[PDB]
């Protein structure tokens, strides 16, 4: 009844923000 | 001409002066004398033609203002130097100083109205046209 | 680059030209005032937008106007 | 301005022969040596001062921590490498990109090697017992 | 002149100073070091027999 | 070459100029047209260099203004002795310095404000009571030998005569006999006279007061004679001097021992004790007398160093020109011309020293208390430390201001060619960028430790904290220095020094919690005057906070000095002046680029610096030093008293500063929230003025943010609609209302920010320590 | 005894001799 997916916390709060920041870096610095 | 006597500083040229543009100011001096660098610190101008590389046009025009106000040196010339090596004279443009009126210049930026007769911003909506036209 | 406009109220006092630290401005001959001259802004790609010219202008409301526009390396005043 | 810090001879020789400046290297091998150096020492603060420092899996936690730090650093360096465009050979886009690849391989490898030394340093005196 | 008088002579004089102030009292069992050598006579008559020429007291 | 050149009656003494304010400057002499003129009059009134270009006329105004300021100080001192003489309980405090609170301000009974007169100051001669004073004046007057209030009244009259002398000489040396410019430039003669005459003979004459007044008065009070019965001239009678000091004033005669160089007789009244007397908690008066005798000798000696008129002595200009090297170019050449032609260069140095000395005074007075029974007056100890910390911080900022004014006004490239000054300017980017780095290093690695600790404690991880109960950061260099000074009296490097400050003796302890009564200095009221001061992890952390705040304040003020004349942004900044608002919205925007605006920003960081220092002092002294001792258990009960750190839960006992100051929540809860209970409950009693000042200072501080956060273009447009309504009803004034200038709006904001913030802590401190 | 603080002090003194040796050896070459 403690229902969490810790890997979903790691992915959505660590991994994809760093990858969105990398993606946003490519958007704002290209050309 | 030669560089003024200066031991170097940290307030001078950066990589912009290698890749984009730097500036050259040329003046003649009759007496060897000490002036303040716009970079910071004191230098001595030679008794001859002086050439000095500076980072901005404003630093060159500040030295020209110092050379006029303090040393009565009038004939300063400012060049824009491109990284390929091209020099383009930028000051003074037509040989006559800017404050004195000269027949031969074109009027640039003239708006044939007083400032309160500019149109409203709603008049120029959805265009790149500005109200100072 | 900033836009530096000169309006028809200019009395040709040349004070904006002397005030400008970038030599943006100059006097051309005119007929609209007793001095026979008017400020002009041929070199606004060097204009930094400091508005020292507007400070020097004596006419009620001013005959020279700086409109801050697109920023360049020159207009941001960068030595780097 | 010309200073004694800016002008020492065996200080100039040392900097010129660090792998980022050393003549004759490929940018991969540059990054490999740089990563191996940094990943080696970086496990030290992670293993000794990290939250699991007083448990038996403190070194493993410090190892995975260091790999995490190097991976995020590589993201910045590889992203920098894709966007530079500026100069020839070492500051080529492919040049910086090979350095980023070498940095990560060396960095993780330096941390694993430093892990193995910290985990198995009792073996260097195991002959006597 | 300098190597004979100072490098040999004064250095040997200084070593005789170490022996008299430090090493001989340590052999006597008296600890003399930097913390007390300014206030420890190496000889009880100290430096009064030296200047008056009565050197046999040492 | 040292002569006296004086022009006779250069300025007529007339009141004609009083009919025209603003006569002294050419813009102001045209009269007011706008309200800007009114503020311009006050801001320019003492800027004597804007009034004329004559350097001699500027030097004459400064010299005469200095006499007027000295007269102001002597009037202030005359008032202090007057209120001590006639409006005080000094007579009753002299009989009971540990049982009665000093009061020298009593309050008239209108509107109910006589609630501010309190009992525990009420005694005979002072029936109504008054405000408890925290200036320490009674401890100072008793120390230098005042016993009666009739002696304070004579001192009040003497200070008014010195004030009237000083004020007359300001009229004399401006309007009658004004010295020439070459008289002021005799810095070698001035240094000779100030070292030997002012400082040297001032200390020697004070030694004579200490020997013949302060020592025998204390000898009579220690004998048990009541201070109404104390003969003050007892040190002038050689016979009565004989009974207190048998060796120095003996059959082996006093002045006979002096001229025969039999000075060993004088060890009765001139000692080298060092430590504190256990009965008073203060320094020995014989040590204080020998101190002032020894520094009088050294200062009189120091006043013969410089050459004036008799060949011998040093030439400062030739000394400065000789101290140069390869790494520093022409070295100190030209600095003699700087320091003898720039009043701002001298003021920058002398403010830097006076501010730094005032801070040294704050540290040395708590640790080496000179005045009997003042170490147990905690509100006095808090006030004197805090006051001199604030004075010192303000003066150091003024040193940064006038160094910048020197760079704008008095700097000359011809004087400074490849000298020390020219070479500092040529690497100002190297200096400021390294200072930028070290402030970022210090701020991360000091404040980030507090934030780490806040977070670790909130997460339930107290073993992961930086603390004495957890990962320690011991200040091992300071503990080493304490060990050296603990061992030094009687030891090898000071064999005949009998003691030192008790703060050093921390050898021998690992916390202030485990402190016994034999280690502390408690007086007869059982209150601790001073103790060993333990330095642990919390003191490591707060000292690097101090280093952060000082380095940022240095960074701001030095950036203001080094970039006062030019930058890569504004290459001709010196032509805009010391004090200009900006150079317009261009170059991205140049608001606050002037050297004045760095002084403005530096004041907040000085405020931040001194606020941490006095908060550290207040909490650390209450938790680790001050308190009571019990004559059972030998137990030291500090003012706050020993938090238990859970951690396991096997509880760990630490002092409250060591257990709680290591994170910001501890500072908020255990310092600011807990100790504010005195000031917020002060209403209905005698500390209620502190509760009013606490609220009022919060208001003034908040009021300052209206000025700091806004801009004058808003306010000028708002004034336009209001001037319309006054225009509409024939009530518009001729002096046109303007919004404050951009610079003044900053100056008003920082003045009210400083006033509100400092007076809040003042009300907080004084209500805390006068209530408990 | 030679405590751990004194070993650390000795390496700091040795480091200063090391940079002094570095100054001399480059001035000699
Ligand atoms: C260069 C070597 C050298 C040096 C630097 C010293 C230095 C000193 N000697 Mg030593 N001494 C030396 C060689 C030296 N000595 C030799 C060769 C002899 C045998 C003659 C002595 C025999 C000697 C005696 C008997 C005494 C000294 C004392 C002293 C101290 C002088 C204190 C004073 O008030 O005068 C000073 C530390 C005096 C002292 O009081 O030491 C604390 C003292 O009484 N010395
Ligand atoms: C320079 C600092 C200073 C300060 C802050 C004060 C402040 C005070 N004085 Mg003091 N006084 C001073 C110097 C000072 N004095 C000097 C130099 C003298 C001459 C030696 C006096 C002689 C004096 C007397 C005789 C009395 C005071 C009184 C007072 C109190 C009421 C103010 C008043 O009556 O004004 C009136 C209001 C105005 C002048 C408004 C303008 C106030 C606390 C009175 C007091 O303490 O009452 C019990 C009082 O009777 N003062
Ligand atoms: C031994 C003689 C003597 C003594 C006791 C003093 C004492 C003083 N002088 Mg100095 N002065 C002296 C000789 C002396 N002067 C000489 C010979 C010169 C000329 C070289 C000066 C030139 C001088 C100036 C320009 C100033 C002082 C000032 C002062 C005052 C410093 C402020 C203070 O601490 O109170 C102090 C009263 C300052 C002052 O406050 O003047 C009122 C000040 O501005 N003095
Ligand atoms: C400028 C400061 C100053 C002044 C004005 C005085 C004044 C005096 N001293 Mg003092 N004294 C002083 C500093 C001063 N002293 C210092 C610095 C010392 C320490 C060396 C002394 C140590 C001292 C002794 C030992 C004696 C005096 C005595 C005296 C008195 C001289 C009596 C006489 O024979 O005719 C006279 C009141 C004599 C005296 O009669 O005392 C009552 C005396 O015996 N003085
Ligand atoms: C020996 C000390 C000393 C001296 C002689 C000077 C002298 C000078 N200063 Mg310097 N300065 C000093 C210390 C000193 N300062 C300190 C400690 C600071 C840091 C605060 C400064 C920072 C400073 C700046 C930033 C500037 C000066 C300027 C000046 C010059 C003009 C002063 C003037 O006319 O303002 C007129 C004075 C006033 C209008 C009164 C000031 C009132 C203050 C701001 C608020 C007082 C409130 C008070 C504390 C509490 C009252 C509350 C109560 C009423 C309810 C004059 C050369 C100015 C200059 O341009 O130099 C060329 C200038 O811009 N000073
Ligand atoms: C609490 C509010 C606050 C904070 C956090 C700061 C922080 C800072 N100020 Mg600012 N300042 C403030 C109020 C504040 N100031 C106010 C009110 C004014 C108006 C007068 C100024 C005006 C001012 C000036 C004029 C200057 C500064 C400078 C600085 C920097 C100092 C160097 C340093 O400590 O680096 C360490 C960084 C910190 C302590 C900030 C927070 C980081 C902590 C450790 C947590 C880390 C979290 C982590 C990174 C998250 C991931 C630092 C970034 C100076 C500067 O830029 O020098 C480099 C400088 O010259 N400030
Ligand atoms: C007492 C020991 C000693 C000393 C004082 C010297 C001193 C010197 N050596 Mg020598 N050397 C030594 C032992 C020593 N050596 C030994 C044991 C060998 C192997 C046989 C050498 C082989 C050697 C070679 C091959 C060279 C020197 C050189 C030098 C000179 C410059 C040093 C330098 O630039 O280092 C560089 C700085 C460091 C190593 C920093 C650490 C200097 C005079 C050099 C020279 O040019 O002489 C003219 C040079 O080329 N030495
Ligand atoms: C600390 C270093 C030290 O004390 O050096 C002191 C060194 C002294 O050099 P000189 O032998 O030139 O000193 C002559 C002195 O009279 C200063 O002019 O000064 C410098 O090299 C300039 C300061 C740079 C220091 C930057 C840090
Ligand atoms: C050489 C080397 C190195 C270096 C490296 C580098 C070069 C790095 C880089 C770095 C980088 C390169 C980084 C980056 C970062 C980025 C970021 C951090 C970003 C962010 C972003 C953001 C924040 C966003 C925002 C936004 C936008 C933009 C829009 C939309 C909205 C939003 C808001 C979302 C190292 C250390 C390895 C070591 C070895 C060698
Ligand atoms: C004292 C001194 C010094 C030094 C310093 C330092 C700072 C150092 C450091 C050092 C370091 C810091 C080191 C490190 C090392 C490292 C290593 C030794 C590594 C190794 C690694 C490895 C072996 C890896 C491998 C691998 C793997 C595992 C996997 C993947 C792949 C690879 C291959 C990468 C100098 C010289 C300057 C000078 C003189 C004095
Ligand atoms: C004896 C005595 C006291 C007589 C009374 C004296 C008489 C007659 C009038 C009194 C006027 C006075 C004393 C003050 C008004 C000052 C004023 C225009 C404030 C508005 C203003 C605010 C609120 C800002 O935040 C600000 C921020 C940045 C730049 C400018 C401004 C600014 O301008
Ligand atoms: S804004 Fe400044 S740079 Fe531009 S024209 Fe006006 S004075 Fe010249
Ligand atoms: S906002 Fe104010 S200070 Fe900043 S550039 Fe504009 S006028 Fe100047």
């Amino acid at each position: 009844s403690y229902n969490v997916f810790p890997a979903l916390v790691i992915i959505t709060t660590l991994v994809v923000p760093f990858m969105a920041a990398a993606a946003l870096l490519f958007i704002i610095e290209r050309d | 001409g030669s560089t003024p006597l200066f031991g170097g500083s940290t307030g001078g040229l950066l990589r912009k002066a290698q890749i984009e543009e730097k500036y050259l100011i040329v003046w003649n001096s009759k007496e060897e004398q000490v002036f303040e660098m716009p970079t910071g610190g004191a230098a001595t101008m030679v008794a001859g033609t002086n050439v000095l590389y500076l980072a901005r046009k404003e630093q060159c025009h500040a030295l020209h203002r110092q050379l006029v106000s303090t040393f009565k040196i009038r004939d300063s010339k400012i060049y824009r130097v491109y990284p390929n090596g091209e020099q383009v004279l930028i000051f003074p443009m037509d040989g006559v100083p800017s404050e004195k009126s000269n027949p031969g210049r074109e009027v640039v930026g003239y708006v044939p109205r007083k400032i309160g007769d500019n149109p409203n911003p709603v008049d120029v909506k959805f265009t790149g046209k500005e109200t100072f036209d | 680059s900033h836009s530096v406009k000169i309006y028809d109220t200019c009395i040709g006092c040349t004070q904006c030209v002397r005030a400008c630290p970038l030599d943006v401005l100059e006097m051309v001959p005119w007929d609209g005032n007793k001095a026979g001259t008017i400020a002009s802004s041929p070199r606004t790609e060097d204009c930094v937008g400091c508005k020292r010219c507007e400070t020097a202008c004596p006419t009620d409301f001013l005959s020279i106007r700086v409109y801050l526009g697109a920023e360049t390396t020159r207009s941001m005043g960068l030595a780097y | 301005l010309l200073t004694p810090v800016n002008n020492s001879t065996a200080i100039r020789w040392f900097i010129d022969n660090l792998p980022i400046n050393r003549v004759g290297m490929d940018e991969f091998t540059r990054g490999l040596e740089i990563g191996m150096a940094h990943g080696y020492w970086l496990i030290g603060p992670f293993a000794l001062l990290g939250p699991l420092r007083n448990t038996e899996l403190g070194l493993v936690a410090g190892l995975v921590s260091t790999i995490g730090l190097l991976l995020i650093s590589t993201i910045g360096l590889s992203g920098y490498a894709s966007l530079v465009e500026d100069v020839p050979t070492e500051f080529d886009r492919k040049g910086w990109s090979r350095l980023a690849g070498g940095f990560l391989v060396g960095g993780v490898g330096g941390a694993i090697f430093a892990f193995a030394i910290l985990q198995f340093f009792p073996l260097v005196s195991a002959i006597a017992r | 002149n300098h190597h004979l008088s100072a490098l040999f002579g004064v250095s040997s004089l200084a070593f005789a100073g170490h022996m008299i102030h430090v090493a001989i009292p340590a052999a006597r069992g008296q600890r003399v070091d930097w913390s007390n050598f300014l206030n420890t006579l190496p000889h009880p008559a100290g430096l009064a027999p030296f200047f008056t020429g009565n050197w046999g007291v040492y | 070459p040292v002569r006296v050149l004086v022009d006779n009656d250069p300025v007529p003494t007339s009141t004609e100029k009083w009919g025209k304010p603003g006569w002294f400057e050419r813009n102001l002499a045209r009269g007011p047209k706008t309200t800007t003129w009114i503020w311009d009059l006050h801001a320019l009134a003492h800027d004597f260099e804007t009034h004329t270009s004559d350097k001699e006329e500027i030097s004459r105004k400064i010299f005469s203004a200095h006499f007027g300021h000295l007269a102001v100080v002597c009037v202030w001192l005359s008032g202090m002795f007057w209120h001590g003489a006639y409006f005080s309980n000094f007579t009753a405090w002299m009989e009971n310095p540990l049982g009665l609170k000093p009061s020298a301000q009593t309050v008239w009974p209108v509107f109910g404000q006589e609630i501010l007169n309190d009992p525990s100051t009420v005694a005979k001669g002072f029936e109504q009571g008054g405000i408890v004073i925290t200036s320490g004046l009674f401890h100072l007057w008793r120390a230098v030998g005042f016993t009666t209030t009739g002696q304070l009244a004579a001192m009040s009259i003497a200070m008014l005569i010195i004030a009237a002398l000083f004020l007359f000489a300001g009229w004399f040396h401006y309007h009658k006999r004004a010295p020439k410019l070459e008289w002021f430039q005799n810095v070698e003669s001035m240094l000779n006279h100030h070292l030997a005459g002012l400082f040297g003979l001032g200390s020697l004459f004070w030694t004579g007061h200490l020997i013949h007044v302060a020592l025998p008065v204390k000898a009579q009070l220690d004998a048990g004679i009541a201070p109404a019965q104390v003969n003050p001239f007892a040190g002038l009678d050689y016979g009565l001097m004989g009974q207190y000091f048998p060796k120095g004033f003996g059959p082996n005669g006093g002045l006979g021992a002096f001229f025969t160089l039999n000075w060993g007789q004088f060890t009765d009244f001139l000692t080298f004790k060092g430590g504190l007397e256990p009965a008073t908690g203060a320094l020995y008066l014989t040590d204080i007398a020998h101190h002032h005798l020894a520094i009088a000798t050294l200062f009189i000696i120091a006043g013969h160093m410089y050459r004036t008129n008799w060949g011998i002595g040093h030439s400062i200009k030739e000394m400065l020109e000789a101290h140069k090297g390869p790494l520093t170019g022409e070295g100190h050449r030209g600095l003699y011309e700087v320091l003898t032609t720039s009043w701002h260069a001298q003021l920058a140095i002398n403010l830097a020293m006076a501010g730094s000395i005032t801070i040294i005074v704050a540290h040395h007075m708590y640790a080496m208390n000179p005045y009997p029974y003042m170490g147990t007056d905690y509100a006095t100890q808090i006030s004197l430390f805090t006051h001199h910390m604030w004075i010192g911080g303000f003066l150091i900022v003024g040193a940064g201001a006038h160094a910048a004014i020197f760079m704008v006004r008095d700097y000359d490239p011809v004087t400074n060619q490849n000298n020390l000054l020219d070479r500092v300017l040529r690497h100002r980017d190297a200096i400021i960028s390294h200072l930028n780095w070290v402030t970022l290093f210090l701020g991360f690695h000091s404040f980030g430790l507090y934030v780490h600790n806040d977070t670790m404690q909130a997460l339930g991880r107290p073993r992961d904290m930086f603390a004495d109960f957890a990962i320690p950061l011991q200040p091992v260099f300071a503990q080493w220095i304490q060990n050296i000074h603990a061992a030094a009296p009687g030891g090898a490097t000071a064999p005949w020094v009998g003691g030192t400050s008790p703060t050093w003796y921390t050898g021998a302890l690992s916390s202030a919690a485990t402190l016994q009564a034999n280690q502390v200095l408690a007086l007869a009221n059982d209150k601790i005057s001073i103790s060993p001061i333990h330095l642990g992890t919390a003191d490591f952390m707060v000292h690097h906070i101090f280093a952060l705040c000082i380095h940022v304040t240095v960074l701001i003020l030095l950036k203001g000095v080094l970039f006062a004349r030019s930058s890569r942004l504004i290459p001709d900044k010196a032509n805009l002046g010391f004090r200009f608002p900006c150079d317009g919205p261009g170059r991205g925007g140049t608001c606050q680029s002037s050297a004045w605006d760095h002084v403005f920003l530096g004041l907040f960081w000085m405020y931040n610096t001194i606020s941490v220092v006095i908060f550290h002092f207040s909490w650390k002294m209450q938790s680790d030093v001050w308190g009571t001792v019990d004559r059972s258990t030998g137990a030291v009960n500090h003012i706050i008293g020993n938090t238990d750190v859970l951690l396991g839960g096997q509880t760990v006992a630490l002092s409250q500063y060591a257990a709680s100051s290591i994170n910001i929540n501890g500072w908020l809860r255990d310092f600011l929230w807990a100790q504010s209970s005195a000031v917020i409950n002060s209403y209905g009693g005698p500390l209620s003025a502190y509760g009013l000042m606490f609220l009022g200072a919060h208001f003034i501080w908040a009021f300052s943010l209206m000025f700091l956060f806004s801009g004058r273009g808003y306010w000028q447009e708002l004034i336009e609609s209001i001037v319309w309504a006054h225009n509409k009803l024939k009530v518009a004034p001729a002096i046109q209302p303007r919004a404050l200038s951009i610079t003044q709006g900053r100056a008003v904001g920082v003045a009210h920010y400083l006033l509100g913030g400092i007076a809040t802590t003042w009300a907080f401190f004084l209500a805390r320590f006068l209530a408990l | 005894v030679v405590s751990g603080a004194q070993v650390a002090i000795a390496f700091v003194v040795a480091l200063i001799a090391g940079i002094a040796a570095l100054l001399l050896s480059t001035a000699l070459g």
